[PDB]
Order: C-alpha cells, then sequence, then structure tokens
C-alpha cells in the first residue's frame, strides 16, 4: 500500500494472508485474500498459477503482521484451492483474476470470528457502488514502488471508484480494461496498492453493508498519475463463487 | 508476468 496508514487486522478482519512453503522449508508470503464465509477465503488466480498445488499454502486469519505471529491468529491449511479455467494474462493486464481457498485447520475447523476475524459480505450479481464512492484497500504490499522489502505491518488506504468511461480513455489504460474490471485511485493520485497487495480486497459500503468490491489485480507503477488500481469486479462472478461454494 | 503485474513473483 502507497501512503494510507498503518492498521491492525481488528479493522480488517476479513484479511487473510496466503503464504507459500518451499521445498526448503521455507516460508514466503504469497498474496492477500478475503474471508467470505466460515470456510472460504477469496483471492487471484495469477497468485496460485505458478504452482498450484494446495497442499504448499498455507492461509492466516486474525493475523496484523507479515513474518511474526499476532495474538488472535489462526493457521489453516487449504483443502481446495479452485483457480479460474478462463484466467488469462495478457500483456499488461490479467483477466478472470479469481480464486477461491476452501480452508480447514489441522483439527478441521473452519474460521471462527473473534476479536481479529469476521467474514466480509457479497455485493448482489452485477450490484457496485457510483463512481466516486470511497472504498477501502488492505495488504502487505510495497510502500513505494521502488521498495525491496515488504512492510511488516498491515496497511490500508482509501481509494475512489472510477467510471468505466474515464478508466478507458488511452491516456489510462485505454482497451486492455473490460467490465469485468473495476478501477479504483487517488483523486490526487497520492495512495495506491502496490506490489503484494494483490489478492487483497477492495471493500465499499453498498447500502448498509461492508461489502467486497474489488480483488487487486493489476496496474501500472502505483501512485502513478493516470494508472488507476484494476480490481476484478466480484459482482460479475457470483455465481462462479456460488457454484463452489455449495459443496 | 504482465508488465502492470502487482504479483510479489513477478
Ligand atoms: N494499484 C496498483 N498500482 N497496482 C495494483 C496491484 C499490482 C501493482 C499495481
Amino acid at each position: 500500500i502507497i501512503g494510507g496508514e498503518f492498521t491492525t487486522i481488528e479493522n480488517q478482519p476479513w484479511f487473510a494472508a496466503i503464504y507459500r512453503r518451499h521445498r526448503g522449508g521455507s516460508v514466503t508470503y504469497v498474496c492477500g485474500g478475503s474471508l467470505i464465509s466460515p470456510c472460504w477465503v477469496i483471492s487471484a488466480t495469477h497468485c496460485f498459477i505458478d504452482y498450484p498445488k494446495k497442499e504448499d499454502y498455507i492461509v492466516y486469519l486474525g493475523r496484523s503482521r507479515l513474518n511474526s505471529n499476532t495474538q488472535g491468529e489462526m493457521k489453516f491449511e487449504v483443502e481446495n484451492l479452485i483457480l479460474h479455467k478462463d484466467y488469462s494474462a495478457d500483456t499488461l493486464a490479467y483477466h478472470n483474476d479469481i480464486a477461491l481457498l476452501k480452508i480447514r485447520s489441522k483439527e478441521g475447523r473452519c474460521a471462527q470470528p473473534s476479536r481479529t476475524i469476521q467474514t466480509i459480505a457479497l455485493p448482489s450479481m452485477y450490484n457496485d457502488p457510483q463512481f466516486g464512492t470511497s472504498c477501502e484497500i488492505t495488504g502487505f504490499g510495497k510502500e513505494q514502488s521502488t521498495d525491496y522489502l515488504y512492510p511488516e505491518q498491515l496497511k490500508m488506504t482509501v481509494v475512489k471508484l472510477i467510471s468505466h468511461r474515464e478508466c478507458q480513455q488511452p491516456h489510462y489504460y485505454g482497451s486492455e480494461v473490460t467490465t469485468k474490471m473495476l478501477c479504483a485511485a487517488d483523486p490526487q493520485w497520492k495512495t495506491d496498492s502496490c506490489q503484494g497487495d494483490s489478492g487483497g480486497p477492495l471493500v465499499c459500503s453498498l447500502q448498509g453493508r461492508m461489502t467486497l468490491t474489488g480483488i487487486v489485480s493489476w496496474g501500472r507503477g502505483c501512485a502513478l498519475k493516470d494508472k488507476p488500481g484494476v480490481y476484478t469486479r466480484v459482482s460479475h462472478f457470483l455465481p462462479w463463487i456460488r457454484s463452489h461454494t455449495k459443496e | 508476468c504482465p508488465a502492470y503485474s502487482a504479483y510479489i513473483g513477478c
């Protein structure tokens, strides 16, 4: 996250931290995600496509720090890793960048809400907030485009939804933005998601509910003028989601 | 890796 503020998991209790275990026994951070029901975390397919084996992944909930333990955190294995069959990576952009992780503890329990863990609501099918609505993004992504290290404490910031019309201007993204994506950015281009925030939530109030509107997908630099963050449009994927969350 | 990836691994 570029700019914004350090936060804790209590202020973003649906946030899931996903890590991968390597052959050496080393474990490194992969992507963010969001807890949409006790047994299900939603993220991006680009995170997993290079190594799509469920066994190699660990999901933490209730975690406020990247490489140290938070009190109240809970560790889960991945019972199913579900990538979208129509995922593709374009020269600039990703398409259908959405993934589901069914989580289970070694004990066999799904998530249990607490001070530090809660689900986030899904939007109604094809229902989004209007352009200019303020939304929240959260993650352990870089604080600067040029950084080599990731922040150890969770960060969040506010961005505003951008119209499809505006996002499609060629000085923005031109043809590469589709209606299955949402753009969002700071009106002065001062704060943004960045490398390592991918898979994480874009959360907007829609009606009276904190709602998962976007999943962090792609963008050129971070906080760079005329280049918004691009997000998977969650409202366009409910059938896909419900087909899997029924088991 | 797309040129505008945000993945740690890109
Ligand atoms: N919003 C920006 N700038 N991003 C989104 C996440 C990938 C890195 C670039």
